[PDB]
C-alpha cells in the first residue's frame, strides 16, 4: 500500500511539471503580447510530451575524458531528491516534517556540485561553485524563517512541532514580511529571475538534461507548497497555481543580479532580517 | 580503357571545381570505408551516385564532399530489386561494391548480402557495355575452406563476380583501423564496459591491420592501373601482430592498470556465444551487439589472417602503407584514455618561451 | 576636453565669424609660416567638415610627424584634439608608393585637417600612440592592409585577416579573390586551406570609353 | 495613453497597389 | 525616476566615494538626505516594501489582459507592397513573344555578377538569348536589373516563399525563369500599372 | 507480421511528430540575416508557438541556422561547434551569403556557401529573407522530417 | 519630353504641368506628444501594514489561548 | 603576494574576448576580431560608383540609409551636385526613422543581456512597423539602396506621410511604457550606474562619437555643428548628462529617440512638391518614360548603367551623424568610373578599443554591459 500510494503520487508530480514548464512558456508569452505554443496539439497541449520524446530519441552524449559515473549520477540525485521531498510532503506523518523538507532540500546542491565536477568545462566548474554559494546562501535565511515559524506550532496535545496537519488554517497575517523574504528565498533556491546568473548542465544532452529540468520543477513546486502550508493557511491547487503565476510573473518584469550584488543582499539583507523577527517572535510568543 | 579512364576526360587541375571525367556508383557509400572512398574520389572532381537503404540523416554527410551536382543521393535502395541497381549504375564508367554485413537477421542473411546480390551486380555492371571498372570488397581471411559462415560466402560471392564480370577487381583488405571502424572501436568496448574480455586460446593468431585511408587511396591507384583488372589484391598494414599483442597495445595506450582479458578455450567462448547465435533469425537485428559475440569469429580467430606470399600488395600500386601501432592512427583510442588526454605539466618548455604565451596559458 | 555644454538655450549658431574666417581662409598659411620644416606640400580643397566651404591638406616627412601632430593638438589656434582614422593609399607608380593619411576635427573651433606622410614598403613611421589612443587600433589595420611597418608600437600584430594569412589585400598588386580558399576535408576531420578553384571565373568588364576626359 | 494595434480602417486604409488617387510625378523642372 | 542614491552605484571606486565623503551632496542628480519623520517613511517605505518593482508588475500584468500582435502564418500573411523585391522572373508580351532582346545590361549592372547571358539571331533574324542564368544563391536582391532593362524584361516578382532542399534547386535557367513570369504574370502586371506612375 | 509492421509505422508517425515539434536551434548570428531571425522569434510571428526554443549549448540543439556570411576565420569555429551537436541534426542555412558567398563572393576572405563547410537540410533564398520566408523555411524543414521513416528502416534490417 | 508625359489636351503653357505627390493635409498634421508623462504616502503604507501585522498578533494570542 | 593573473576565453559563439583577472576583478581585455572581416575595401574597387552602393546597406545593417547617406554625400561633393529640396527633407525624415530603429534594438538588446527579457518584445512590434515604412518605398525592408547620388531612388507613394503620422502619434506612448520597466528600476540602476565611466578627455583621446559622448557633458551633434542636407532647418535638442555611466548613456538614447521624433513630425509637416532627383542628366538616370521616348535619354541610361558617371579626380572625408556616432568615407578619385581607394571609418571600431581602460576594476559581469552600451554592430567594425 506504501508503494501504491507513492507511485500515485508520482503521477501527477510528473504530469505537472509537464504542464507548468508549458504554462511558463505561454504565461511568458501573453505578457509579452504574443501567444507561445499553441501548434503542438491543440491549443498548445502536447508540446511539454514532444520535448519528452524528442529527448527520448536523442543521442546521449558522453564525454570520454570525464568520469562516467559522477556524470550520470548528478541528474539521478536531483530527480531522487524532488520526489523523496514530495514523498515528505504527502505521505509523512513525522513530528518535524518542515525540518525534514529543509534537509532533503539542503541536499539538493550535490547534483549541481557533482556536475561541475564530472564535465570538463572551464566555466562549468566556474558557474556551479557560484551556484551552490547562491543557495548556500539563502538556505540559512530559509532555516531562520522556518526558526520564526515553529514557535506557533503546537498540536492539540500541547506539544510544538513542525507537522504540517497541525499548521493553522488561516493565512498568517502577522508574518508577512516574513513572507515575503521566504518567497524570495524560494526565487533564489531555483536559480530564477532575478538570481539565474548562474550553466553547470552544459554538458548534457537527451534525458539526463529532461531529468535535471524536471528536477527543478520539482522542487519550484515543493517551496509552492512549503510556502502555501506555512503562509496560506493550507496546501490547495489553487495555491500551488497562483504561486506558480506569481513567479512567472516575476520573471517576466525583472532584470537579474550580478553574483556579489546578490551575496551582498544574502548575506547583510535576508539572514539580519529573519534573525531580528526570530528574535521579535521569541519575544512575543513568552 | 585501359588509361583513357583517367586522361580522356581530365579538365582542370584536380581540385573541387576541376573534372576528373570518372562516373563513378558506390554501393554502401554511408558505411564505414565507403564514406571515405566517396570523399577520395569527389575531391578530385568525379561524379559519385551514392544509393542508400537508412535514413537521409545518416546519409546527410556525403553531401558536403563535392561540388554542386556531383553527388548524386539515390534513397529507398532495395538491392533485391533490379530496377534500382539499373537507375544507379546508368551513367557510370566505375562501380565500387562496399555492401556487407557482419551479423545474420530474419530479413538478410550472409548468402543474399555476399553471393546473390554481387553476382546481380556483375550480370547488370555487363548488360551495360559501359562500365569499365568494377571493384569488389571482400575480407583477406576470405576462403571457401573456412568454417566462419561470412568468409565462406565472401570467397563464393568473389568467385561468382570474377565469373560474370572477367575485369573485376577484388580487393580483400586486413582489419581497418579508423575513428569509425569496427575494429578498434568494438575492442575498446570489451576492455571497458564489460566485467570481463574472452580471448580466444592463447591469442597468438595473427593479423595485419591497415589504415582507412591508404584503402581509399588504394582504390585511386587501382582506377589509374589498368593491368589490375581481373586481379585480386591483398591490403595488410607493415607490421603482423597477434592479437595478444593487439590488446597489450591498446591496454598501454588506454593507460588501464588491471588486465580485464581472460584466456578461454574455443568450446567455452562459442558456448557463451551460443544462445545469442539460435536466436539471431526472427528478430529484427538489435542494436550495440558486437560482431566478435559470434562463432563465427571464433573461427576466424583460429587462423591466421594475413598477406599470402607472393600475392599482389600495397607496393604494386606504389604505397607505402602506413603504422597502425603509432602516430595518427592511434590518435582516435588515445582520447578514451582515464582522464582524458591531456598535455602535461607543460613547464620544463616553457621556460624560454616569451611573455604573453605564459600568461596565456596561466603556466 | 572640450565642447563642453554651457549655454543652456538653443543655439542658432555656428563658431564665431572670426575664428572660422580664420579656419576657413588662413589656416594654411599659419601652419606653413608658423612651423615651416615640418611641412613640405600643403592642399587646400573641397573641406571635409561641410560642402559650403574649404580645408587645408599638410603634407610631412616621416621625421616630424609625432612634433607636428603634437603641435596641431596642443597649439591655442590648432587644437585638434580627436584623430578620426588611420589608413594608407598605395600608388604603385610612384617610388614611394604609399601615403599614409591622418585626419583630425577640432571641437573647439568645428574645424577638421588633413595629414599625409609619403613612404615606400621598407620605411617606417613613428607611431602615434602616445599622441592618441586610437592611433594603436588603426595603425595595426594599416600594417595588416598595406603592410606599413610602424615603428615604437607596443604590440603591432594583424588585426583583421586570418590567423596564418601572410601578404597585404589592399595593396593593388593583390589579387581580389586571392590565392588560397577553405574547405572541409571528411579524410583528416580538419578544415582545411587549399589553392584557388573558381566554378565560375570573376569576369572584369572594361566599360572606360575613349573619348572620356577626366581620367588622370 | 495612446493604443497600439489599431483597429479595422484606422491604419493603412488602403493597399499601396489600390491608392484612391492617381500620382503625377515631376521628373523635370518647367524651366 | 532617474535620481541616485549612496548605496545604489553598480560600482566600487563610486561606492568607497560615497561613504567616505560627501562629495555626492553638491551633486543635483542625487536625492538629498530626508529631513523629517514622515520623509523617513517614505524612504523607507521606497527601499523596503519595494514599490519600484509593482509598478513594472502592475504595466506587465497590464499587458497580460491586453491585445496580441501575432498573425498565425501561414493561414495569415503580413503587409508588402507592389515595390517588393522577391524572386526574379522573366516576362512575355501578350503575343507570347518574349520581351528579353539580350542588351547585356541587366548583366552589366549586377554588383553581385549573379547574371551570365549568351546570345546569337534567332531564324526569323530576332536577336533573343539562348543562356540566361540566375545564380539566386550569389543574388542580392537589389533590383538594379529590373532598373537598368529598357524593356520590362526581367522583373523582381511578388514571391519570397520560394525556399528549397538542395542548392541546384537555386541555379535558374532561362525555361525556369520564363515558367515564374508565365506562373506570376497577372500579379505583375497589376503591380507594374500602379509603379508605372512613379518610376 | 501485419500488425508489427503497422505498430512500426504509428512509431515513425509519433517520433516525427515529437521531432518536428520540438526544434531546438542554435543560433550563429554572424551578420545581417540574424537581424530578420531576430525579428522571426519577435511577437508578430513567434517561433516559439511552433516549438521553437533557442538554446546556448549545442549539447541540446536539434538544428543549426547559418544566418549570415561565413569566413575563412570563422570556418574552424562553425565546423567544431556543429561537430559537437549530437544526433539527429539539421542544418539550415539562411541568406545568399551563407549559400552561396552572395555578395563577397569573389573576396579572398570569404567561404562560397557553407555547404562547403557543414552539409546543409534547407536553404532560404534571399538578402536578407524576410522572416515569414524563414517560416516557410522551417515549415518546409518539418516536411522533411515527416517523411522520415526510421524504424520501419530498422524493422527491415 | 515632360509634355507627353504630363501635359493635358490644350495646355498653353509648360507652366501649367500638373503636380500630385505625396503632401501634408491642408493645415498641416495635429500636434503629438513628445517628452515623457507621468504613490501613496509612506506613512499610510505603514499604517495599513501595522493593521494587518496588529490583527495576526492578535489572533495568534487568542489561538495561543484556545490551544 | 606574487599572484599571476587568470585569464578567460569569453566566446567563439562574433565577438572573442581574452581576460585576465585577479580575482574576480578584470585586469585587461583584449578583443579579438576579424571574424566578419569580408574584405569590402578592396571589393569596392571593382565595382562602379552605383555597383558598390549597397555594400554600404550591409556595414551597420542596424542602420542602413545612414551608412549609405556618407558615401553618397562623399560623391556628390566631388561631382558638384546639387540635391532638390524635397530629396533633402525625404532624406532627413528617414535619416531619423532609421535613428529611431537603431536605438530601440540597442537599448533593448542592453536590456536582455542584462536580464529583461519583455522591452525586447514589446520593442520589435514598432520596428515591424518601421520596416514596413522602408518596404513601402524601396521594396526591401533592411537593405534599402534608397538614398542615390542626388537625391533618392523614388518619390514617396501616395499614403506614406499619413501612415508616419499615424505611428508618431503613439510612439512616445510607447516609450513610456517601456520606461516604466526599466528608468525607475533598482535591479537596472545597480546595473548600470557609475560602470564604465567615460570622461570627456578620455572621450575625445579616444576618439569617441555619438550618444557616448553627450552622456560625458560634451556638447557635439554633427547635426547642428557641421549639418548636411535641410538638418539646419530642424528645430530639436542635444540631451545632456554628465556622469559617463551606463544610466545616463541609457537615458540620452531615450531622450534622442524623443529628439527624432520631434524632427519626423516636422518633417511630415514641411515636405515640399518638386523634384526629388537633381536634374543633371548625365549623373542621374532618367526617368523610365522619357527613357523610352527620347534618344538622349535612352543614351544616358544606356551609359550610366554600363560604364557610370565618372567622378572627376580628387579626395574628400564626408561624415555623418550615425546613430552609433560618427560614420565616414574617404573617397580618393583618380578620375575613372570606379573609386580607387574608400576607406571606411566606423565608431564602433574606435568604441570597442577603449574595452582595455573601461573594464579595468570591473567584473565579470559587467562585461557583457559594457559591451551592450558601446552599441557595436561587427559588421562595420570588420569591413
Ligand atoms: C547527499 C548526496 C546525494 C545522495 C542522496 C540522494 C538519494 C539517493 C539517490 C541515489 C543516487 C542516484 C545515482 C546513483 C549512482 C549510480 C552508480 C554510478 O553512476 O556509478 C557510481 C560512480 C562510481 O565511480 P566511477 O565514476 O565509476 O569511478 C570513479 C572513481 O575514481 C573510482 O573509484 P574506485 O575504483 O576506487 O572505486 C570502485 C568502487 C566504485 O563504487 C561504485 O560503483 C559506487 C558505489 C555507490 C553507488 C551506488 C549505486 C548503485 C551501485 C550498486 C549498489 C549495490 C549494493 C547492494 C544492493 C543489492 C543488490 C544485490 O567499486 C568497488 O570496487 C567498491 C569496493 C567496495 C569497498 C572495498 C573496501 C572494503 C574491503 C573489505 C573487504 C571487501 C568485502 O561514482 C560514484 O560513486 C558517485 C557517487 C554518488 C552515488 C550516490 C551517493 C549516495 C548513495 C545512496 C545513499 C547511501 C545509503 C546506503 C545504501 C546502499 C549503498 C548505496
Ligand atoms: C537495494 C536494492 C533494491 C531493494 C528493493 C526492495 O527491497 O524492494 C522492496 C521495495 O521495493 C518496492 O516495492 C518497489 C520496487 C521498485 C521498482 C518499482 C517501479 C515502479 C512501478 C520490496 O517491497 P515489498 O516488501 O513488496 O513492500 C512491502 C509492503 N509495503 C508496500 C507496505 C511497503
Ligand atoms: C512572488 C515573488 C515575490 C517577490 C517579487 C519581487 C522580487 C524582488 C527581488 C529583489 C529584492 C531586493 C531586496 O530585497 O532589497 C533589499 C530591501 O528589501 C527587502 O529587504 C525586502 C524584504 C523585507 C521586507 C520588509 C521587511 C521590513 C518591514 C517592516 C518591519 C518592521 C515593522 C513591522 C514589524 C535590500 O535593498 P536595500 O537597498 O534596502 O539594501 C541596503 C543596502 N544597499
Ligand atoms: N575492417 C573492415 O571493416 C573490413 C571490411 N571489409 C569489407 O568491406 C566493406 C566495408 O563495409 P564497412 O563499411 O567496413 O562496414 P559497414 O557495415 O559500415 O558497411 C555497411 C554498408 O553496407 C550497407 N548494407 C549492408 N547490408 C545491406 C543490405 N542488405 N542492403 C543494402 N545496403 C546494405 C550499409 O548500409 P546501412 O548503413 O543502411 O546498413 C552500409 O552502407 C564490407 O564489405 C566489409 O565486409 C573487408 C575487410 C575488413
Ligand atoms: C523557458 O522554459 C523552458 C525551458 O527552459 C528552461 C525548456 O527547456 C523547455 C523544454 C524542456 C522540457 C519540456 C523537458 C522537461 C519535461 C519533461 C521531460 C516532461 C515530463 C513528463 C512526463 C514524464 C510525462 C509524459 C509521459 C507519458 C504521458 C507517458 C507516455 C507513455 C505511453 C504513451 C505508453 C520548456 C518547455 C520551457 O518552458
Ligand atoms: S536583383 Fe540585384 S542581384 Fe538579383 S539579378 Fe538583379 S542586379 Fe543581380
Ligand atoms: S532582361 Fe532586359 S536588361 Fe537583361 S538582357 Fe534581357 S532585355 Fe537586356
Ligand atoms: S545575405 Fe545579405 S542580409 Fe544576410 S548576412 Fe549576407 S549581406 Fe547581410
Amino acid at each position: 500500500m506504501i508503494v501504491a500510494s507513492i507511485l500515485i503520487l508520482i503521477v501527477p508530480v510528473l504530469l505537472s511539471v509537464a504542464m507548468f514548464t508549458l504554462a511558463e512558456r505561454t504565461v511568458m508569452a501573453s505578457m509579452q503580447r504574443r501567444f507561445g505554443p499553441q501548434v503542438s496539439g491543440i491549443s498548445g497541449l502536447l508540446q511539454p510530451f514532444w520535448d519528452g520524446l524528442k529527448l527520448g530519441v536523442k543521442e546521449p552524449v558522453l564525454p570520454d575524458s570525464s568520469s562516467a559515473g559522477a556524470f550520470a549520477a548528478s541528474p539521478m540525485i536531483s530527480f531522487v531528491l524532488s520526489q523523496v521531498a514530495w514523498v515528505g510532503i504527502c505521505i509523512s506523518d513525522a513530528s518535524f516534517q518542515g525540518l525534514v523538507i529543509m534537509a532533503i532540500s539542503s541536499l539538493a546542491v550535490y547534483g549541481v556540485m557533482l556536475a561541475g565536477w564530472a564535465s570538463n568545462s572551464k566555466y562549468a566548474f566556474l558557474g556551479c561553485l557560484r551556484s551552490v554559494a547562491l543557495m548556500v546562501s539563502y538556505e540559512l535565511s530559509l532555516g531562520a524563517a522556518l526558526l520564526s515559524i515553529g514557535l506557533f506550532v503546537t498540536d492539540g496535545t500541547g506539544m510544538k512541532c513542525l507537522n504540517f496537519a497541525e499548521m493553522p488554517t488561516t493565512p498568517q497575517y502577522a508574518m508577512l514580511p516574513l513572507c515575503l523574504i521566504f518567497l524570495v528565498c524560494i526565487l533564489a533556491e531555483t536559480k530564477r529571475d532575478p538570481f539565474d546568473l548562474p550553466g553547470y548542465n552544459v554538458e548534457y544532452s537527451s534525458l539526463g538534461f529532461a531529468l535535471f529540468f524536471i528536477a527543478e520543477y520539482a522542487n519550484m513546486a515543493v517551496m509552492s507548497a512549503i510556502a502555501s502550508i506555512y503562509f496560506l493557511g493550507g496546501f490547495s491547487a489553487l495555491k500551488i497555481t497562483a504561486l506558480f503565476f506569481a513567479f512567472v510573473w516575476t520573471r517576466g518584469t525583472l532584470p537579474r543580479y550580478r553574483y556579489d550584488q546578490f551575496m551582498r543582499l544574502g548575506w547583510k539583507a535576508f539572514l539580519p532580517l529573519t534573525l531580528a523577527f526570530f528574535a521579535l517572535h521569541a519575544s512575543v510568543a513568552i | 580503357y585501359s588509361s583513357t579512364l583517367m586522361t580522356a576526360d581530365k579538365l582542370g587541375p584536380g581540385g573541387r571545381s576541376s573534372v576528373s571525367g570518372i562516373t563513378a556508383t558506390v554501393f554502401g557509400a554511408n558505411g564505414f570505408l565507403g564514406s571515405y572512398i566517396v570523399n577520395e574520389l569527389a575531391k578530385r572532381g568525379s561524379q559519385v551516385v551514392c544509393p542508400f537503404r537508412s535514413t537521409e540523416n545518416e546519409a546527410m554527410h556525403l553531401k558536403q564532399m563535392g561540388d554542386l551536382g556531383q553527388i548524386v543521393l539515390l534513397p529507398e535502395l532495395d538491392i533485391r530489386n533490379d530496377d534500382d541497381i539499373k537507375r544507379a549504375i546508368s551513367r557510370s564508367n566505375v562501380i565500387i561494391n562496399c555492401v556487407g554485413m557482419r551479423l545474420q537477421t530474419k530479413n538478410w542473411s550472409f548468402e543474399d548480402v555476399h553471393v546473390d546480390f554481387p553476382k546481380r551486380l556483375a550480370k547488370l555492371a555487363a548488360e551495360t557495355g559501359q562500365v569499365q571498372r568494377l571493384i569488389h570488397f571482400s575480407d583477406m581471411g576470405a576462403d571457401e575452406n573456412h568454417k566462419s559462415l561470412r568468409m565462406r560466402t565472401k570467397a563464393v560471392g568473389d568467385k561468382e563476380v570474377l565469373d560474370a564480370f572477367p575485369d573485376a577487381t577484388i580487393v580483400r583488405p586486413g582489419d581497418i583501423v579508423g575513428i569509425e571502424d569496427h575494429f578498434y572501436n568494438y575492442l575498446i568496448y570489451q576492455l571497458t564496459l564489460t566485467v570481463f574480455a574472452p580471448v580466444v586460446e592463447s591469442g597468438s593468431n595473427k593479423i595485419q591491420p591497415t589504415y582507412v585511408l591508404d584503402v581509399a587511396d588504394a582504390v585511386a591507384a587501382l582506377l589509374r592501373k589498368p593491368d589490375t583488372a581481373g586481379k585480386t589484391l591483398y591490403l595488410g598494414g607493415p607490421e603482423v601482430l597477434t592479437m595478444r599483442e593487439v590488446y597489450d597495445l591498446l591496454l598501454k595506450t588506454l593507460r588501464i592498470y588491471r588486465d580485464d582479458t581472460v584466456h578461454l578455450p574455443a568450446w567455452a567462448v562459442k558456448a557463451m556465444y551460443k544462445p545469442f547465435d539460435s536466436v539471431r533469425r526472427m528478430l529484427p537485428g538489435l542494436p550495440m551487439t558486437s560482431p566478435l559475440a559470434t562463432e563465427d569469429y571464433v573461427e576466424e580467430m583460429l587462423r591466421d589472417k594475413v598477406v599470402p606470399a607472393g600475392a599482389l600488395g600495397y607496393a604494386d600500386l606504389g604505397i607505402v602503407p602506413q603504422k597502425v601501432t603509432d602516430g595518427l592512427a592511434i590518435e582516435p583510442v588515445r582520447h578514451a584514455r582515464v582522464g582524458g588526454y591531456r598535455w602535461g605539466d607543460m613547464s620544463a618548455v616553457a621556460k624560454d618561451i616569451p611573455e604573453s604565451v605564459r600568461k596565456y596559458y596561466n603556466i | 576636453g572640450y565642447a563642453y555644454a554651457r549655454k543652456t538655450t538653443d543655439k542658432d549658431y555656428i563658431a564665431s565669424e572670426h575664428m572660422q574666417a580664420f579656419g576657413n581662409t588662413q589656416l594654411t598659411d599659419y601652419i606653413i609660416k608658423t612651423v615651416p620644416k615640418f611641412v613640405k606640400m600643403a592642399v587646400t580643397g573641397p573641406a571635409q567638415s561641410s560642402v559650403l566651404y574649404q580645408e587645408p591638406t599638410i603634407y610631412t616627412t616621416p621625421e616630424s610627424l609625432v612634433p607636428l601632430m603634437v603641435f596641431l593638438r596642443d597649439h591655442t589656434n590648432t587644437q585638434f584634439k580627436c584623430l578620426l582614422d588611420v589608413t594608407a593609399v598605395d600608388f604603385p607608380e610612384r617610388a614611394a608608393r604609399f601615403e599614409v593619411v591622418y585626419h583630425l576635427l577640432s571641437p573647439r573651433w568645428n574645424n577638421r585637417i588633413r595629414v599625409k606622410v609619403c613612404v615606400d614598403e621598407v620605411t617606417a613611421v613613428p607611431t602615434l600612440c602616445k599622441v592618441f589612443n586610437t592611433a594603436n587600433w588603426f595603425e595595426r589595420e594599416t600594417w595588416d592592409m598595406f603592410g606599413v611597418f610602424f615603428s615604437g608600437h607596443p604590440d603591432l600584430r594583424r588585426i583583421l585577416t586570418d590567423y596564418g594569412f601572410t601578404g597585404h589585400p589592399l595593396r593593388k598588386d593583390f589579387p581580389m579573390t586571392g590565392y588560397q580558399e577553405v574547405r572541409y576535408d571528411y579524410g583528416k576531420k580538419r578544415v582545411v586551406s587549399e589553392p584557388l578553384e573558381l566554378t565560375q571565373e570573376f569576369r572584369y568588364f572594361d566599360f572606360n570609353s575613349p573619348w572620356e576626359t577626366l581620367n588622370r | 495613453f495612446e493604443h497600439y494595434l489599431p483597429m479595422g480602417l484606422e491604419y493603412r486604409k488602403f493597399s499601396p497597389g489600390t491608392q484612391p488617387v492617381k500620382a503625377v510625378v515631376p521628373h523635370d523642372s518647367p524651366k | 525616476g532617474t535620481e541616485r542614491r549612496p548605496g545604489e552605484s553598480g560600482a566600487w571606486k563610486q561606492i568607497e566615494r560615497q561613504r567616505y565623503a560627501s562629495d555626492w551632496e553638491n551633486d543635483p542628480t542625487f536625492k538629498r538626505t530626508p529631513k523629517n519623520l514622515a520623509e523617513v517613511l517614505d524612504d523607507s517605505a521606497s527601499m523596503l516594501l519595494l514599490t519600484d518593482v509593482w509598478r513594472g508588475m502592475a504595466y506587465t500584468l497590464g499587458a497580460f489582459f491586453d491585445k496580441k500582435v501575432t498573425i498565425m502564418y501561414p493561414f495569415e500573411k503580413g503587409q508588402l507592397s507592389p515595390r517588393f523585391r522577391g524572386e526574379h522572373a522573366l516576362r512575355r508580351y501578350p503575343t507570347g513573344e518574349e520581351r528579353c532582346i539580350a542588351c547585356k545590361l541587366c548583366e552589366a549592372i549586377c554588383p553581385a555578377q549573379a547574371i551570365t547571358i549568351e546570345a546569337e539571331e534567332r531564324e526569323d533574324g530576332s536577336r533573343r538569348t539562348t543562356r540566361y542564368d540566375i545564380d539566386m544563391t550569389k543574388c542580392i536582391y537589389c533590383g538594379f536589373c529590373q532598373e537598368a532593362c529598357p524593356v520590362d524584361a526581367i522583373v523582381e516578382g511578388p514571391n519570397f516563399e520560394f525556399s528549397t532542399e538542395t542548392r541546384e534547386e537555386l541555379l535558374y535557367d532561362k525555361q525556369k525563369l520564363l515558367e515564374n513570369g508565365d506562373k506570376w504574370e497577372t500579379e505583375i502586371a497589376t503591380n507594374l500599372r500602379t509603379e508605372s506612375l512613379y518610376r | 507480421a501485419k500488425g508489427l509492421e503497422f505498430v512500426v509505422s504509428k512509431v515513425d508517425n509519433v517520433v516525427n511528430w515529437a521531432r518536428a515539434g520540438s526544434i531546438w536551434p542554435m543560433t550563429f548570428g554572424l551578420a545581417c540575416c540574424a537581424v530578420e531571425m531576430m525579428h522571426a522569434g519577435a511577437s508578430r510571428y513567434d517561433l516559439d508557438r511552433y516549438g521553437i526554443i533557442f538554446r546556448p549549448s549545442p549539447r541540446q540543439s536539434d538544428a543549426m541556422i547559418v544566418a549570415g556570411t561565413l569566413t575563412n576565420k570563422m570556418a574552424p569555429a562553425l565546423r567544431k561547434v556543429y561537430d559537437q551537436m549530437p544526433e539527429p541534426k539539421w542544418v539550415v542555412s539562411m541568406g545568399s551569403c551563407a549559400n552561396g558567398g552572395g555578395y563577397y563572393h569573389y573576396s579572398y576572405a570569404v567561404v562560397r556557401g557553407c555547404d562547403r563547410v557543414v552539409p546543409v537540410d534547407v536553404y532560404v533564398p534571399g538578402c536578407p529573407p524576410t522572416a515569414e520566408g524563414l517560416l516557410y523555411g522551417l515549415l518546409q524543414l518539418q516536411k522533411k522530417i515527416y517523411r522520415s521513416k526510421t524504424t520501419q528502416i530498422w524493422y527491415k534490417k | 519630353t515632360e509634355v507627353l508625359k504630363r501635359g493635358f489636351p490644350g495646355m498653353k503653357s509648360v507652366k501649367d504641368m500638373p503636380i500630385v505627390q505625396d503632401a501634408p493635409p491642408p493645415g498641416g498634421f495635429p500636434t503629438i506628444r513628445i517628452e515623457r508623462r507621468l504613490g501613496p504616502t509612506g506613512v499610510a503604507i505603514f499604517a495599513g501594514l501595522a493593521a494587518i501585522m496588529g490583527y495576526g498578533f492578535y489572533k495568534l494570542h487568542e489561538q495561543r489561548q484556545e490551544k | 603576494a606574487k599572484v599571476n593573473n587568470f585569464t578567460l576565453n569569453f566566446g567563439p559563439q562574433v565577438l572573442r574576448l581574452v581576460l585576465e583577472m585577479q580575482g574576480e576583478i578584470i585586469m585587461r581585455a583584449d578583443p579579438h576580431i576579424g571574424l566578419l572581416h569580408r574584405g569590402t575595401e578592396k571589393l569596392l574597387e571593382y565595382k562602379t560608383y552605383l555597383q558598390g552602393l549597397p555594400y554600404f546597406d550591409r556595414l551597420d545593417y542596424v542602420s542602413m540609409m545612414c551608412m549609405e547617406h556618407s558615401y553618397v554625400l562623399a560623391i556628390e561633393q566631388l561631382l558638384n551636385v546639387s540635391v532638390p529640396l524635397r530629396g533633402q527633407y525625404i532624406r532627413v525624415l528617414f535619416s531619423e526613422i532609421t535613428r529611431v530603429l537603431n536605438h530601440l534594438l540597442a537599448i533593448t538588446c542592453h536590456s536582455m543581456d542584462v536580464g529583461a527579457l519583455t522591452p525586447f518584445l514589446w520593442a520589435f512590434e514598432e520596428r515591424e512597423k518601421l520596416f514596413e515604412f522602408y518596404e513601402r518605398v524601396s521594396g526591401a525592408r533592411m537593405h534599402a539602396a534608397y538614398f542615390r547620388v542626388g537625391g533618392v531612388s523614388q518619390d514617396l507613394p501616395i499614403g506614406l506621410l499619413r501612415d508616419v503620422y499615424d505611428w508618431a502619434r503613439q510612439f512616445a506612448s510607447r516609450l513610456d511604457e517601456m520606461e516604466e520597466l526599466l528608468t525607475g528600476n533598482r535591479i537596472w540602476k545597480e546595473r548600470t550606474v557609475d560602470v564604465g565611466t567615460i570622461t570627456a578627455q578620455m572621450a575625445w583621446d579616444w576618439g569617441c562619437s555619438g550618444p557616448i559622448l553627450r552622456a560625458s557633458g560634451i556638447d557635439w551633434d554633427l547635426r547642428k555643428t557641421q549639418p548636411y542636407d535641410a538638418y539646419g532647418k530642424m528645430q530639436f535638442n542635444v540631451p545632456i548628462a554628465g556622469h559617463g555611466d551606463c544610466y545616463d548613456r541609457y537615458l540620452v538614447r531615450l531622450q534622442e529617440m524623443r529628439e527624432s521624433l520631434r524632427i519626423i513630425y516636422q518633417c511630415l509637416n514641411e515636405m515640399p512638391d518638386g523634384l526629388y532627383k537633381s536634374p543633371d542628366g548625365k549623373v542621374c538616370p532618367p526617368s523610365r518614360s522619357t527613357m523610352k521616348q527620347s534618344m538622349e535619354a535612352l543614351i544616358h541610361h544606356f551609359k550610366l548603367y554600363t560604364e557610370g558617371f565618372h567622378v572627376p579626380a580628387g579626395e574628400t572625408y564626408r561624415a555623418v551623424e550615425a546613430p552609433k556616432g560618427e560614420f565616414g568615407v574617404y573617397l580618393v578619385s583618380r578620375g575613372g568610373n570606379r573609386p580607387y581607394r574608400c576607406k571606411i571609418r566606423s565608431p564602433g571600431y574606435a568604441h570597442l578599443q577603449m574595452t582595455d581602460v573601461i573594464s579595468r576594476g570591473a567584473m565579470l559581469a559587467d562585461v557583457v554591459t559594457i559591451i551592450g552600451t558601446l552599441d557595436v554592430v561587427f559588421g562595420e567594425i570588420d569591413r
